């Protein structure tokens, strides 16, 4: 399916692909040649493309996803890709997160560690994929 | 020409043909002023004119002074310059309207010849070579240009018409300094701006042009 | 200058011919008349002149001349002494002078034969009384397209042609043409080049000043208007390339 | 002495060479910043189209997003984009001085003024203004990135999402010349419910069609166009469905309009100082061959001067051999 | 001076010895028989010059020998004329120096005591032929820095230390720098300067210089350099202005 | 010094022989030159001349001309 | 400047050398850009290293004279 995927300063897989999946708040839904027209919201999770002969991550901190007539148009908050980050790199700044994330408290403080090992996980996450 | 008189010297003349012709002119207009008429004289130029006499007491070695005119050419342009009035009505009225070209060199106003040449008239025209390459001949760069009587013979008709004119073309340059910052210029500013660009057109002639006392009005 | 002017002095009467006066360096010239003042034991004037050199300057200036027979029409040279506006030299000289003239260093770097300067020449016969308003006017907008185009030439190097106006689009590659039309075969040149010299008639300069400030021969690539003075051989070549990409 | 008029005459050339190739190299900053704020036109386009979608189908009067909520009025934050480079023109100081008649707003409504602070200068001037609440200075961001934005967007999203700041305001110079901008402080929080993003004047700006700068020579002189092309508004399809929620998807895409908006915002300051930066440059390189033209003019004269001490060595002679 | 000069041949050409010869004024040794010629009735020369005081100094200089009996080692001195260096004196003086300096007014205005002219003092024996590519490199990358200084200090005094980049700024540094650990103290000196003055050797401060540019000490202070005898010198005054910050 | 001849003034040059060595060297280039052979000068400063046909004209109670310099 | 030119140049030098004047006069109008270099275009940055390999194509010390072949 056409993949626009488009991060709010680039595009960022506008390669259409052989498969796609995301993080539902359901937990997890794929993408489906002719899918529903549908949108769906991703949390702080790794995206995935199971393109033609690579499945991999797609290290999103957030957004949606405009799912058409299998014509994803799928606008992240924040999307890495999770095959740049290094692995030993991103799990330090989640070792640093959580850490701060015990560091931090009051509520906005609180929310931003909270929600920054959120996004931290998502990193680490794809950055061990 | 009928109501003229051509004070003719070739540019290859002696030195002391133009370090004289002045005083020629002189007479010539004499003639005419001591015949109580209005009379008008037209120095083009005591800069060369200047040149010369330089020349003539330097052909002497008479040691000339600052930028080598010998001293006395300014005493020579108050042999030259001194002449011209709206004479005495005892004397008879008669008016000699003299006023010279005076040549700006790079428009270095410390020409020593302009510095004289100040120093002598009573006014003083500067005019505008930005705008003679802007090609606005009849361009005069009005703010550093001159004259004692403003008005005392501008007529009522020609103060009364134009003294509004005189502070437009002032707010002009005022609105003219620095326009390049506002960058929406308001109808104060802009339209004052246009009025006084329009200015800018609107003393602009074809040369030769002399237009009616009426027109100008 | 005085063996010139008598020499010329006989073709300008006996003749009567239009006495071409070409003379270099006319600075040269002052320096050497302000060398017989100094030789002289004369007390020269100011920054090295002769004293009488403004009157010796005139007497060679005065010579040249359109007599009733003959015109001795005169280009001289006038070496920049020290670029010196300032220079009474250049003052006597500009004073003799009647059309200041740069040829083009940045032209010939652009390949302009002839690479007369498109912004640093000056006309002081260029009144539209004078010139006529034709000529004037024509070139007025020529020197606007120029001047325009040069100037906003760093403008379109940081932005693209497609960041400036279509207009200036217009402008650009209209006086892009312009430059290339006013590349013209010299009649010299066809000594080094081969081409054959055209000497440029004014009224075809004219139409082709008008044409390509008119953008009536936008079509026309300045590569097709390129070393082509004349409007018509500049068509005609657009024409011979349009065939030549066509054959 | 007439070397030392040279001299200086010669630096008058330095600099001026100079000038027009600071104005020039800002221009070409601003130009990558065109192309900068162009390159995400995609991103808040099918943001918008969206965003009128679900809001046409949002409907309701008992769902809310928390940056929806709007909180109690009791303390206002401030944000300040802002520039980088000192004497980028004055659009710090003008942008400085209007952030402190902010300041003196929120001290006028006694909402208790927080400070948001971008850029470097931006965070040196309130460095230097130290009697407020800086909330989160943001470095000087050269050429900011999605990244700078997530992370000043969550701080601005952690503390509006609490009551904490209720309702804050960002400032910024939106690039509408490349000669004029003064501050404009768009309404940043809370979260607009129509979607059509407001003023911190209280402008609303459309969801729909906006303004955006880019750049085009009308004569000579390169020009600053703030072009409003108007995005697809068709909403999402009838045959598409809410797969989560509408009300979460509601406030999920607030921190995605917001952080839309925030960089938006950062790049409009940059822009701005970019483009101020160039104007002063080009009328430094105007001046600047003027002054040129004055000294050299001197230095001629001096030159003349020269000349004429020579002629007074020269006249003595002639009394003497 | 001519009797300075036979004392000289006494020492050097007769006593063989390998001379030590201060002279000084040598521009009021101009400047007398300058002043002398118009007295004599010899026609005026220059701004205060006499005719063939080229001759004069030229006369001077070539009297001041080293012949192959005694090395005459010659201080020779003369008032640079107001600080202009195309003043007749020092126009006809820059042929007769074998080592010359001009002293930096500038670095005097620096305030530094020697003032050295940086880029203008120059040597016969300043080539790596002579002073060893060593030296020669070392002041070839010296006086690089410094005179890119000068020049971007152009672009400073317009365009603020903020304008400046990254290598230009450490240059920058290196130049305020360079500068100041460039300044030593006379022994000389200590009324007029109230300082110890060290008698500075020559590869001690080549080692110094090989570390201002090698940016070593860009961690000290040019307070820190600032009129100091080594580079060790140099951070122990770094040591002492550091503690001195700590109080 | 092979393929050069060396010809110079002093500095304590009697101004004379600097204000014609010059036309020295130059007819030794004429030697060589009418030789039809390729050869080449090298004129040390003559702004050193120059002062000395200042002190030469100077000298020669002669007529001083630009900065001193004669005319000649 | 010089007057003969082309002429006093071999045609082997001449082919390099007009090169050499292009791009040597195109880095010495971009020789402004220097400080402000990072945010250079492509060609402006690679005509400036183009430039600079040409200018460090320039120097030699007292005595560093070379043929016209290793020149070439």
């Amino acid at each position: 399916l056409n993949l626009c995927v488009l991060t709010p300063n680039r595009s960022i897989w506008n390669s259409e692909v052989k498969e796609i999946i995301l993080s539902t708040n359901s937990g997890q839904i794929g993408v489906l040649p002719n899918h529903a027209p549908t949108a769906t919201a991703v949390d702080i999770g790794i995206l995935r493309i199971r393109l033609n002969d690579q499945w991999l991550t797609l290290a999103l901190m957030g957004g949606f996803a405009r799912i058409g007539n299998n014509e994803i148009t799928i606008l992240v908050n924040d999307a890495e890709r999770g095959s740049d980050i290094d692995p030993q790199e991103a799990q330090q700044t989640l070792e640093i997160a959580e850490a701060n994330l015990r560091k931090a408290e009051g509520k906005r403080q609180k929310i931003e560690a909270n929600l920054a090992l959120r996004r931290a996980r998502t990193r680490v996450e794809a950055s061990n994929t | 020409m009928e109501y003229t008189i051509v004070v003719a010297e070739t540019a290859d003349s002696p030195a002391t043909l133009q370090y004289l012709a002045p005083y020629t002119g002189a007479a010539l207009a004499e003639y005419f002023m001591y015949r109580e008429r209005h009379t008008l004289i037209i120095y083009d130029d005591l800069s060369k004119q200047a040149q010369a006499y330089r020349q003539m007491s330097l052909l002497l070695r008479r040691p000339p002074g600052r930028e080598a005119y010998p001293g006395d050419v300014f005493y020579l342009h108050s042999r030259l310059l001194e002449r011209a009035a709206k004479l005495s009505s005892l004397l008879g009225e008669g008016s000699m309207t003299a006023l010279p070209i005076v040549e700006t060199q790079a428009g270095d106003v410390s020409a020593y010849i302009p510095t004289n040449v100040i120093s002598i008239t009573d006014g003083q025209i500067f005019l505008s070579a930005d705008l003679f390459n802007a090609g606005i001949r009849p361009a005069i760069n009005v703010g550093i240009s001159v004259s004692r009587v403003g008005s005392a013979a501008q007529i009522k008709a020609m103060k009364k018409v134009a003294g509004k004119l005189k502070l437009e073309l002032a707010q002009f340059a005022e609105l003219e300094a620095f326009a390049q910052f506002a960058s929406d210029l308001d109808k104060a500013t802009q339209n004052q701006l246009a009025r006084g660009q329009r200015l800018r057109e609107l003393l602009k002639q074809p040369q030769s042009a002399p237009l009616t006392v009426e027109e100008q009005v | 200058g005085l063996t010139a002017l008598t020499m010329a002095e006989y073709f300008r009467d006996v003749n009567e011919q239009d006495v071409l006066l070409f003379i270099d360096n006319i600075f040269r010239f002052v320096q050497a008349g302000s060398e017989v003042s100094a030789l002289l034991g004369r007390m020269p004037s100011a920054v090295g002149y002769q004293p009488t050199l403004s009157t010796e300057m005139g007497s060679l200036q005065e010579r040249i001349t359109s007599t009733k027979e003959g015109s001795i029409t005169s280009i001289q040279a006038v070496y920049v002494p020290a670029d010196d506006l300032t220079d009474p030299a250049p003052a006597t000289t500009f004073a003799h002078l009647d059309a200041t003239t740069v040829l083009s260093r940045g032209l010939a770097a652009k390949g302009i034969y002839p690479a007369v300067d498109p912004l640093d020449s000056t006309s002081t016969m260029l009144q539209p009384r004078i010139v006529g308003e034709e000529h004037y006017e024509i070139a007025q907008r020529v020197k606007e397209t120029l001047q325009r185009y040069k100037e906003l030439q760093d403008i379109i190097a940081i932005l693209g042609l497609d960041e400036l106006s279509e207009e200036d689009r217009l402008t650009v590659a209209r006086a892009r043409k312009i430059e290339r039309f006013l590349s013209q075969p010299f009649f010299v040149a066809e000594v080094f080049t081969g081409s054959p010299g055209k000497y440029v008639g004014l009224a075809e300069t004219i139409r082709g000043f008008q044409l390509i400030l008119s953008g009536e021969l936008d079509s026309l690539p300045e590569q097709a208007f390129y070393l082509v003075g004349n409007i018509d051989e500049a068509t005609a070549k657009a024409m011979n390339l349009e065939m030549e990409s066509k054959l | 002495n007439l070397r030392e008029l040279r001299d200086r005459i010669g630096s008058v050339k330095n600099t001026q060479k100079i000038t027009e190739a600071m104005k020039l190299v800002a221009a070409a900053k601003v130009r990558r910043a065109q192309e900068a704020v162009v390159n995400g036109r995609p991103f808040s386009e099918t943001l918008v189209e969206v965003l009128y979608n679900m809001n046409e189908q949002l409907q309701t009067e008992d769902v809310d997003v928390p940056l929806t909520k709007i909180r109690t009025v009791k303390k206002v934050a401030l944000m300040v984009v802002t520039g980088d480079r000192g004497l980028c023109g004055g659009f710090n100081n003008m942008l400085l001085k209007k952030a402190e008649s902010r300041i003196a707003e929120l001290k006028k409504l006694g909402v208790d003024y927080t400070i948001i602070s971008i850029g470097k200068k931006g965070n040196t001037y309130f460095i230097r203004r130290p009697e407020i609440p800086v909330d989160r200075y943001f470095d000087g961001t050269n050429l900011p990135t999605a990244k700078e934005a997530q992370a000043i967007a969550d701080d601005v999203f952690s503390l509006f999402v609490s009551e904490e700041v209720d309702k804050v305001e960002m400032l910024y110079t939106k690039f509408v010349s490349l000669v004029k901008s003064d501050p404009v402080i768009h309404t940043l929080l809370p979260l607009s419910p129509k979607g059509e993003i407001c003023d911190i004047n209280g402008k609303c700006v459309d969801a729909a069609e906006d303004e955006l700068f880019r750049l085009t020579t009308k004569e000579g002189k390169l020009t600053v166009e703030r072009d409003m092309i108007k995005t697809e508004t068709p909403a999402f399809s009838p045959i598409l469905e809410f797969e989560q929620d509408p009300a979460q998807i509601l406030d999920a895409l607030l921190p995605l309009y917001l952080n839309s908006q925030i960089l938006r915002a950062l790049q409009e300051s940059l822009a701005s100082e970019l483009a101020a930066r160039m104007t002063a440059m080009s009328n430094a390189t105007d001046n600047a061959n003027e002054l040129k033209k004055t000294l050299s003019i001197n230095y001629n004269r001096a030159r003349q001067a020269k000349i004429t001490g020579e002629i007074l060595e020269i006249v003595a002679g002639a009394n003497a051999c």
